[PDB]
RNA sequence: AGGGCACCACCAGGAGUGGAGCCUGCGGCUUAAUUUGGAAACUCACCAGGUCCACACAAUAAGAUUGACAGAUUGAGAGCUCUUUCUUGAUUUUGUGGGUGGUGGGCCGGUUGGUGGAGUGAUUUGUCUGCUUAAUUGCGAUAACGAACGACCUUAACCACUAAUAGUGGUGCUAGCAUUUGCUGGUUCCACUUCUUAGAGGGACUAGGAAGGAGGGGUCCCUUAGACGUUCUGGGCCGCACGCGCGCUACACUGACGGAGCCAGCGAGUCUAACCUUGGCCGAGAGGUCUUGGUAAUCUUGUGAAACUCCGUCGUGCUGGGGAUAGAGCAUUGUAAUUAUUGCUCUUCAACGAGGAAUUCCUAGUAAGCGCAAGUCAUCAGCUUGCGUUGAUUACGUCCCUGCCCUGUAC
């Protein structure tokens, strides 16, 4: 019967939120009990209010609600740009990096949606052990995230990158120049700033 | 606003060379609204110039 | 210059508008703002006042930092601030150096050639002397012959076939009146399809007749710390000497008021939950309250609409015409009705006596009179679209006015 309060919580655009919205994470059935309130009908401000309150099931919540709202805002918004509170929720979310990559990083794999996701994912640091795992999993326009993950500056990572041999793809490879199969890469480029810079 | 009104009759120009005029004061912080020959944009700047007479100084012999 | 066409042109006329009160759109004025060109919050874009929030160098930390009971601070407040003090771990903090960009300034909505003839050429013929049409729509003629875009599809109206949630008749039971055995009704089955229905099939070619039709040009540079922000409370968009325009209500007897009679068509409706609401009860009224049918040809709903018809009062007096402005009280929607959403009751009783110069629409189920449904929508219409009810006068023409179209000269 708590949905009788949730039907009002959809307007909680300012001030103190209802107590039912603050205590919900304490219940082990919340993965089903949250379906009765259905915050995806709620105002965007609650999405950030929830994203600060939901912080391994956070990947299931981050993938089950956060990624669902992110697609609806970017796809439904009249300018294609996410709402400020949606963006603030995503950039404020991902406080555990595996929840971001496992929740949205891989499942999010048009090009405009990829660009907006990167503009948040480049806005904060990430652990070296976390960043290397994402670069390997990406080694399987999705390279626009690879170009972003390469912009932050292991032997298995170098071995996965060597197999990676539009102007955004050339420039992303050009950034890889910042650091016998290297003869094959030069043979591919011979098929010039990278051929000269590849001589270093 | 009292300043905005006092100068109202002086013409305005953009550094992109367009010309315009004050309509009226808006609000209390000295905003005003104006009209121009064509489509301005946020990269433009609006200016007005004021002039004063200069007179020559005298001179002295030297050694 | 001729010639042709059109009630966004006229002629013959109808209803008017322009004059009064009020509603509403624009301009101007005023103001802190009256944003820009079916607004009480939000919408919102405007005004007054408040919170809150990159990258690259030097210092810092195992405690950089993150989250949270109960209470609190302002005109506007909260575990991002504060009293109390837990939880947590490198996700990062303070100065100093260029900013780069979820940042500004890729895609759409009546018209000519071939081959042949003439000329040094640009041109020309074909595309014509004569006769036809809305039209390059056609006879004929003959240095031409043969070719290319623009200009079929649904209504009205008659009939076989469907089906029933629509209708008729009969049958059983039954009420009243009258008593040849009738007439007007109520409530269990049966037959039918004419009326209705809706879907499907067929039904003018210039031939008297349903009908000699109606409709489908736009979307490289600069600038960046709280930066072309986030959010809360209150106000405005409705202010009015005035100018221009679309409208509503009237100036009464071809009427106002009272009682009685009494008839439509097109719509729209809830379980996602609370929409359209019958019936009973209370109240002068607005309205309230207990139940009920309908996800609909089935229920609201025969939407028992208004004008209209009949019988009375009034007697030509700004009158019992007209109802602006204003006072007091009772309800309903909403978080909130003050500058006042809307409804009801009593009181107040303004201009207006058929409107100058100008000016709009209109040829038959049409103009005009009258009302209803839908849209928007918590509430709020004098608005827009559609539907039905009652139903005229005057042409069946022309180029006078307004406007459009077609067919001497190097300008």
């Amino acid at each position: 019967a708590y949905t009788t309060v949730g039907s009002i919580l959809k307007t909680w655009t300012h001030g103190k939120l209802p107590k039912l919205f603050k205590v919900i994470p304490s219940l082990r059935n919340w993965q089903d009990v949250i379906y009765v309130t259905n915050p995806e009908e709620w105002s965007p401000h609650v999405v950030y209010e929830a994203t600060k309150l939901f912080v391994k099931e956070s990947q299931k919540f981050i993938n089950l609600i956060l990624l669902e709202r992110f697609r609806d805002n970017i796809e439904t918004s009249e300018d294609h740009s996410l709402n400020y509170h949606i963006y603030r929720a995503v950039k404020k979310s991902l406080y555990k990096p595996s929840a971001f990559f496992k929740g949205f990083l891989f499942p999010l794999v048009n090009v405009r949606e990829a660009t907006i996701a990167g503009s948040v994912l480049a806005k904060v640091s990430v652990p070296a052990l976390h960043s290397s795992a994402a670069l390997s999993y990406l080694l399987r326009p999705t390279t626009v995230f690879i170009k972003i993950l390469l912009d932050k500056k292991p032997y298995q990572t170098v071995d996965d990158c060597v197999y990676y041999f539009p102007v955004i793809w050339h420039k992303a490879f050009l950034t890889f120049a910042q650091r016998d199969q290297r003869d094959f890469l030069l043979e591919t480029v011979r098929q010039p700033e990278i051929r000269r810079e590849l001589l270093a | 606003p009292e300043d905005v009104e006092w100068f109202k009759s002086i013409p305005l120009f953009t550094k992109s060379g367009r010309s315009g005029f004050i309509k009226e004061s808006l609000g209390t912080h000295g905003y005003f609204k104006a009209t121009f020959d064509g489509k301005l944009s946020a990269q433009d700047v609006v200016a007005m110039s004021l002039y004063k007479r200069m007179w020559p100084m005298p001179s002295l012999p030297w050694n």
